[PDB]
Parts: structure tokens; sequence; C-alpha cells
């Protein structure tokens, strides 16, 4: 039984080798390094404020962590699914 | 005709535990159930299976028992039950089909003007796709051969309602992949990807070699399909296309410089942040 | 001649009227022609607006099949001048009927429209993952072949 | 007879294929495409034409060893391509 | 931020004590052209009215600024040597007068450049009342000294811009300010291992 | 239409002459698009037109209006083009026009550059901006910044 539920959120190999949309893409970069831009404006203040008044992970740190991680992996499988497909397919 | 058909968990759960059932004392090369469903559109959607009590002979071919007054009154008391769930197709586990398999879709055609087969390979775990789906069909064939009873392919899917959504999700939950898995699942995805290509393409080889060595008659059909494949293929390496993915790949790759710097960047605050920690740490001890 | 210009194909102005202008103009008695292309004033500006939309048809054609042509065919094609089909083709397309481009100094006219990179890139993609679907469909028909000699 | 490798073909062999002047080759390929039988597009100042096919047609064995060759090729190339990256990224995939 | 500063003064200026109304729009219009780009110029100084009030009463300046704005390249010369030399005498102008008359030169030549992609070096010795020596000589200074984007074939005599398009503009500048970062990256790296 | 319509009108009849006509035959220019007959009724009213600064600015405002208009339609079928094939169309001199024309893209009211070393002016297809770049630049000048600051700190070691 196992395995063989797991065949209906299982990803199909065209599903693997599928290249996404393009225009897509680049409105997802486009959105994402903009709100990366908002959010290093404030952590630009939160490291200006190092000097430990009352000392206190909301907004800046991690938020910026998730959103490179998430840019950066999908722009890296986004080339390299261009690539494979580039080469393989001819 | 029928342009598409999903199946459920229900259903093929249903037949693993149907399969399970039979082989453990009676085992035999296949075991023969009915499926229910209902129509949206010209799509199928079938989340309902039993199983009838079902015979074959080993190589007659032609002799069968499927019961009738069995499969009447199940399927009166699973209508009783839930009366939206009307007879289409019925499904088998042999993953092969036999001669004898055309008379169990006509008996089929009784109780369903348009049934489908469905063949559910439960011992296969393997690539992808479990279920293969067939219709009925009798027409000239257009081209001068002989025209027969024959069984066409109808592509197949797996669906799920939320109810067995769930379910399925809460049972594969140990052995479940995380659905965004950045990096790992991705690229394990992609060479899952060129493993199947390779496999559908290593198939297709075997059926040009039966085909040209003779073996195997020639369809006209598909292969002519196959070469309009080989047509589409894109050939990369023209010139404007050469440039247009240098600038995506250079546009992706000014994004992932970004990110890789902002990385850099958020380290090395986190390890003077640490060092000043320790230190301070240090420094009061004394 | 309804059904010619029903056809997504080029005709030649001087071959359309060395094979109907007898019977469109004049005629004959059992096969009476209307003043609509009299050799009158009303009627020659009749056949020469039939000639315009003759003309228009033809790059019509030319502008849905062809990519870039010199003007010099395009002007021996509508058996007109240079200038002359330079003039029709920039009134033509000033009113936004078609897209076209005409490169003066290289002697050229292009009719693709530009296309920019993520454009073509995702028309890339469209065939490959097509490709990909037939690929799948292939295999499963395939199966079904090989399945026929169980 | 190609696999779209040398599918931008020039007008002279389409000519002497057709054993007709250059100057009907255009109305050759007009009338492939208005009958929707070729998805093809003309260059006049290189005279060459940008073809692209989908309609397709009859296969005889001989075409059948030819397309079993030629695929050949494109599923060496898909393995050689799979083993690749599979080697490359080992430590990431596992 | 002379310019705006007394773009954002020139309506509120009253420092008599200093200097009169007259000079300090004389100011204002010689700090904005060399220091605001042309849109600006167009908004701030074309259309401010009362620039245009007090330039009717001069109108020695008024055609310095005009023939720039309008593209008479030849007069504009002509206006920005005689400006030099009040840029001269002027007890505070003096120290960068050079710099100034230096500055105007390139901007003009930016300009001229802006709406060509190659050209005779005749045209613009025309267009200037110049020489094609002298001008050649200007843009081999100004090429070599990296302010201009143009190339001479003097073979045929012709300036050819090579401006870069907007991504490979970026592409500089993001590359450019990558290196201004990660050197200082690398600097402040070795807070291991003090 | 309606400047021949109150030239005829009851009050108007009265002052008929060289003034009226003046601006009838220029508001006749402007009705066919002739610049070259808008020029002409410039040039036989010079008393009528150049001396009156309304009337002059006002006029050399809609000539050079229409020029750019004129310009635009004529220049739209091309993507390359001979400056002296649009001023035979244009009617004016090449001197006028290219001047006109590094005029325009000067002030970025058309998308166009010209080559004198050929003598044409070339269209092309202004890809827009992407601001994926400009957002890179402002993000990597704040790292700068950000950099900055840290040197400001691990002065305390």
């Amino acid at each position: 039984e196992q395995k063989m539920l797991l065949n209906l959120h299982k990803k199909s190999w065209m599903e693997g080798l599928t290249l996404q949309d393009y225009s897509e893409h680049c409105k997802h970069n486009e959105s994402v390094v903009k709100e990366m831009l908002e959010l290093a404006k404030n952590y630009n203040k939160a490291v200006e404020e190092e000097d430990k008044m009352t000392p206190e992970k909301q907004d800046p740190k991690r938020h910026l962590e998730e959103h490179v991680d998430v840019l950066m992996t999908s722009n890296i499988v986004q080339c390299l699914a261009a690539m494979l497909d580039t080469v393989v397919f001819k | 005709a029928v342009q598409k058909v999903v199946v459920h968990p229900l259903v093929l759960l249903s037949v693993v535990d149907h399969f399970n059932r039979i082989g453990k004392v009676g085992n035999q090369k296949r075991v023969v159930g009915v499926l229910l469903g209902s129509w949206q559109k010209k799509v199928l959607d079938v989340s309902n299976s039993f199983a009838v009590p079902f015979d074959e002979d080993d190589k007659d071919d032609s002799v069968w028992f499927l019961d009738h007054d069995y499969l009447e009154n199940m399927y009166g008391m699973f209508k009783k039950v839930n009366a939206r769930e009307r007879i289409v197709g019925w499904y088998h586990t042999g993953p092969k089909l036999h001669k004898n398999d055309i008379a169990i879709n006509e008996l089929m055609k009784r109780y369903c003007p348009n049934s489908v087969l469905v063949i559910i390979d439960v011992k296969p775990k393997d690539l992808g796709l479990p279920t293969e789906a067939y219709i009925s069909v009798e027409e000239v064939h257009d081209d001068g051969t002989p025209t027969s009873k024959t069984f066409e392919h109808v592509t197949s899917e797996i669906g799920a309602e939320e109810a067995e959504e769930v379910g399925v999700e809460h049972l594969l939950r140990d052995i479940k992949d995380t659905t965004v898995g950045t990096l790992s699942q991705r690229i394990t995805n992609q060479v899952h990807g060129l493993k199947g290509l390779n496999s559908k393409l290593l198939d297709i080889r075997s059926y040009l070699e039966k085909v040209a060595t003779g073996k195997l008659p020639i369809n006209h059909q598909i292969i002519y399909q196959l070469q309009d494949v080989f047509n589409l293929l894109p050939d990369v390496s023209l010139q404007e296309f050469v440039k247009a993915f240098y600038l995506k790949t250079n546009d992706q790759m000014v994004v992932v410089y970004l990110a890789s710097l902002i990385r850099s960047v958020v380290a090395l605050h986190n390890l003077i942040n640490n060092k000043i920690a320790n230190r301070d740490a240090e420094k009061k001890e004394g | 001649l309804l059904k010619l210009f029903t056809t997504m194909e080029l005709m030649r102005w001087s071959t359309l009227v060395e094979d109907y202008g007898m019977e469109l103009r004049k005629g004959s008695l059992e096969s009476p022609a209307t003043d609509v292309f009299g050799s009158t004033e009303e009627g020659e500006k009749r056949w020469k607006d039939l000639k315009n939309r003759v003309v228009e048809h033809n790059i019509r054609i030319m502008a849905k099949y062809y990519t870039r042509i010199t003007m010099k065919r395009m002007a021996q094609l509508l058996d007109l001048s240079v200038d002359e089909s330079e003039a029709f083709l920039s009134n033509l397309v000033v009113n936004k009927t078609i897209f076209a481009k005409v490169d003066r100094l290289a002697g050229i006219i292009n009719f693709q429209r530009p296309k920019d990179p993520n454009n073509l890139l995702n028309d890339w993609s469209q065939k490959l993952n097509s490709l990909m679907s037939l690929v799948n469909k292939t295999t499963h028909l395939i199966a079904k072949e090989e399945m026929i000699h169980n | 007879t190609r696999p779209a490798n040398h599918r931008q073909l020039t007008f002279e062999e389409i000519a002497k294929s057709a054993k007709i002047t250059v100057n009907e080759v255009e109305l050759l390929v007009m009338k492939a495409l208005s009958v929707g039988l070729v998805k093809g597009s003309i260059d006049e100042v290189d005279k060459r034409v940008h073809m692209t096919w989908v309609q397709p047609r009859v296969l005889d064995l001989q075409q059948i060893k030819g397309m079993k060759d030629r695929l050949e090729f494109w599923c060496t190339d898909v393995k050689s391509m799979e083993m690749l990256v599979e080697h490359q990224a080992h430590d990431i995939l596992t | 931020q002379a310019a705006e500063l007394f773009l954002d003064t020139v309506s509120t200026f009253t420092s008599y004590e200093l200097m009169d109304y007259k000079t300090f729009v004389t100011y204002t219009v010689y700090v904005s052209m060399i220091a605001l780009e042309r849109p600006d110029l167009r908004e701030k100084v074309i259309k401010g009215a009362e620039i245009l009030e007090v330039l009717h009463s001069l109108p020695a300046v008024r055609q310095y600024l005009f023939s720039l704005y309008e593209c008479r390249y030849s007069v504009f010369f002509q206006s920005l040597a005689v400006v030099e030399q009040e840029m001269k005498k002027d007890w505070l102008f003096a120290p960068h007068y050079r710099y100034y008359v230096r500055e105007m030169r390139i901007h003009a030549y930016s300009q001229l450049l802006e709406s060509y992609r190659s050209l005779t070096l005749g045209y613009m010795a025309e267009a200037f009342g110049v020489g094609v020596e002298f001008i050649d000589q200007e843009l081999s200074r100004f090429i070599a000294a990296g302010r201009l984007h143009c190339k001479i074939d003097k073979v045929n005599e012709i300036v050819e811009t090579n401006r870069p398009d907007s991504k490979n503009w970026q592409y500089q500048e993001t590359i450019k300010k990558g290196d201004l970062l990660l050197n200082r990256v690398q600097k402040l790296s070795r807070v291991i291992n003090m | 239409e309606d400047v021949q319509a109150l030239v005829s009108g009851k009050l108007a009849l009265r002052y008929a002459g060289r003034q009226t006509e003046a601006l009838k035959c220029v508001a006749q220019a402007s009705k066919n698009r002739s610049l070259a007959d808008f020029e002409k009724a410039l040039t036989d009213y010079r008393a009528e037109l150049r001396d009156d600064p309304i009337i002059s600015t006002h006029l050399a405002k809609l000539y050079d209006n229409l020029l750019e208009q004129n310009l635009i339609r004529v220049i739209e079928p091309f993507s390359r083009v001979q400056i002296e094939h649009i001023s035979s169309l244009i009617k004016l001199s090449k001197a006028d026009v290219e001047r006109k024309l590094s005029q325009m893209i000067l002030d970025k009211k058309f998308h166009g550059i010209l080559d004198q070393g050929e003598g044409v002016l070339i269209i092309f297809d202004e890809p827009p901006v992407d601001k994926t770049y400009e957002a890179a630049l402002e993000t990597i000048q704040n790292m700068s910044k950000v950099v900055d600051s840290l040197y400001n700190k691990a002065k305390k070691l």
C-alpha cells in the first residue's frame, strides 16, 4: 500500500523536466528582489541600533534568510532545468 | 469518445486489498472487479469499486465466470448506500491483457454503454502511473486494414477527493517527503526525469526493433506521430535562441549573485556577533 | 473571384485581369456586367480600388508567410514600382492593419514581430513539454501495441 | 530527409528537387502552407526558408531503421547526461 | 548640491548683504547647467518663471543657456568662451574656472553625441563653429579621460558612439559595485584569525 | 473648419483683409497638415504673424508640434530609413529635418538613433528597462551600507 498511495502526489518525469514559465519566473524574481530590498532597508536600521538598550525574531534577519533561500533555489533549479533541456533534448 | 479518466485512492486500495485477499489462498494471474464513477463533461471520475466472483481458464482464453446476479445486487446495494456512483468500467490486476478480456468488456457493456477497463498492476511499484485505461472500439480504420473489435488507450491519472486526500496523506506522513524540498528534492526530480525519459526512449527503441525486424505489426499510426515527435525537437544552437538563452541565464546568474552575496553578509554578521558574545563571556569570567 | 479572395494565397493583379477582366468590366449579353467597373471615371476609380484590394490581400499573404522580402520582390509581385510599393506599404502600416518594418538602406522589409527572450524561450519550453507529452502518449500506445500479442 | 539538423532549406535544393525555376519555389511553399500541410516561413532576401513541420506521413521499414538509428543517438545522449548528473551531484542527490 | 541649494531659494533670495539678485541668478544658471541633466534643466530652470524674468534684463547669459538647451552649439561655444572670462574674474569661481569650462564641453559633446550613433567630424566641426583638428584633439583628450562613450575612425573621420544599452549599463554598474562591496567584505574578512 | 465659419460671421465681415486671410490660410494648412504651405503662410504674412508676439509664439509652437507629428507619422513604417527620403516626404530640407530629429531624440520624445556617416536613422525596440537590475543595484548599495555598519562594529572585537 505504501508507494501505491504515493503515486497520487508522485511527480511525473515530464513534471520534473518541466521548465516552469519564463515570464512568470521573471515576475517572481522581480517581486522577490524588491521584497529583498525593502527587507534590507530595515535590516540596515536593525544593525544601526546595535547599541544594546534593554536587550530584547520578527522582521529583517530570518525573513531575509527565507527570501534568499527560496529565490536562490528557484533560480538555480530553473537554470539547471533549462540547461539540461538545452543539452539533452537535441 | 472519452478524453480522460481520473482514479481515486479508494479504488486502487480496494483492488490492492482484493489482490492480497485472492492471492493469499487462490493465487491467480489476475482478479476482476467493477468500478463506480460519474461523468463530468466527457471526463470520467471513478471512486468506488467492488470485487466480483471471477474465474479464467488457463489457456482456453474463452472460458470465464463473471457473476451476473452478484454484480447486479452488489451494485444495487452500493447504490443504496450512495446513489451517485453508477457502473462505469471494470478493473483487473493482470499486467497483460488477454484474448478473453474483450468478452468481459462486452458483458460489462450490458451495464454501461461505454464501459472502460482499467489495468491496475499492483505488483509493480515502479517508475509511474500504475493504472492503464482502455475503451472498446470498432471502426473501419480508414486505411484499408481489416477492422477488429479492439481496445484503445485512454489517458488516465490519479486524483483525490479531499477526504481521501487527508486519509492518504496521514498514512504517507512517516514516509512522506516534503513538497517544497528546496534543492535536494528538485535535483532528484530532475535526475528521475532524465531516468524516465531514457526509459521511455528505450521502450521506443525496442518497439522500433520489433517493427523493423517484423515480429510486431506496423501500426502506421503512432509511428508517424512518432515521426512528428522526431521533427518536433527544437534544435538549439540557432543563433538568436543562443542570444536569448545567454540573456536569461545571465539574469538568473545576477539574481543568484545577489542572493549569495546577501547570504555571505548575514553569515559574517552572525560570526561577528558570536565572537563578540563569547569574548564578552570570557572577559566577564575573569 | 470570391473564393480566390477567400484563398490564403497570392494572385497576380495582371494575371487576375487577364483571366477575368473581360467578364468583370464588360462581360457579354449572356453574362451582363454592371457599371461597377465601367470605363467611365467612377467605374475606373472602382477598378483601381479593386487593384488596391488585390495588393492589400497580397500584402496580407506575404505578412502571413514571409519573414523578410526585398521591396523589389514586393513591387514585382504587386506589379508596381519600388516607390509605389513602398508608399502603399507605408500607408497600410500607418493604419496599423498589420505589422511590417522597412529597412530602406539594406532594401529589406521585415514582417515577423520582434521576439523578447522570455517569449522565445517560453515557446521553446512549450515545444519541449508538448514533445514530452507526445513521447509519453506514444509510449502508452507502444505498450498497447505490444500488449496485443497476448 | 532530416531531423531538423539541416531544416533551413536553401532555395536551390528545393528548386532542383522540384525541377522548377527559383521563381516558383515561393508559390510552392505558399501553396504548401495554405493547404495546412506545412507551417514553415519563407525568407526572400537570403532566399532560404525557415521550415517547420506539423503533418506526419507514412514510414517504410527503411525509414524505421533510419529512425531507430537517429533515436539511438538521442537516447545515448540522454543516458550520458543521466549518469553525468548523477555522478557530479552525488552528495546532494543521495 | 550648490545647484539644488540655489534653485531652492531663487524665489526666496533676500541675501542682499552678500550680493545682488542678478548675480545670484547668474550663479544659479551657471551651476545648474553643469550640475543638472537636461530634463531637470528644462523643468526647474528653463520653466522657472523668475529666472526668465531676470534673464530678459540679461540677454548675455540667456543666450548661453538657450543655445545649450536649443542645441545651437556654435553660439553656445561663443557664449561659453565669453562666460569663461567672467568665470575667471569671479573672486569665488576662479579656482574652479578651468574645470567648469572643461565640464560644459563634455556635456555639450555628450548632448550632441546623444542623438547620433555615428557622424563625420565635419558635422560637429560646423555645428560648434570649430575645425576638424581642434575637435578631434578635444575628443582625443575627453575619450582618453573616459568622459565620452565614443571612438574615432580617423580614416573616414567619423565619431562612432559605443554607449552601453540599459541592460549592459546595468551589468557594468552591477559588477563594479560588486567589486566595491566584495573588496569591503574581503577586508572585513580576516576577522577570523586575528 | 470653424475658422472659415467665423470670418464669414456678421461681425467679422467688416474686418476682412490681410490679417483675416492670413489665419484663414494658416487654418487651411492645419487642416491638410501641409507644412510647406504652413511655412508659406508664415512667410507671406510676415507682418501679420511674426511681429505679433502671441501669434508668433503660438504659431511657432503649432508648427513645431505638427512637424513632430508628421515626422512620427512618416517614420513609423521604417526601421532604417535615409534622412534624405524623410526630408523629401516632409518637404523640409535635410539640414532642418536632421536637427529636428536630433532634438526630438535627445528629448526622448521618440525612440530612434541617427548615423550621419550613412545618412540614416534607425528604429529599435526599446527593451523595458528590466527593474530587476535597479532593485539589484539598490540592494547591493544598501548591503554596502550595512557592511560599513559592521565596520563600525568589530572595533569592539
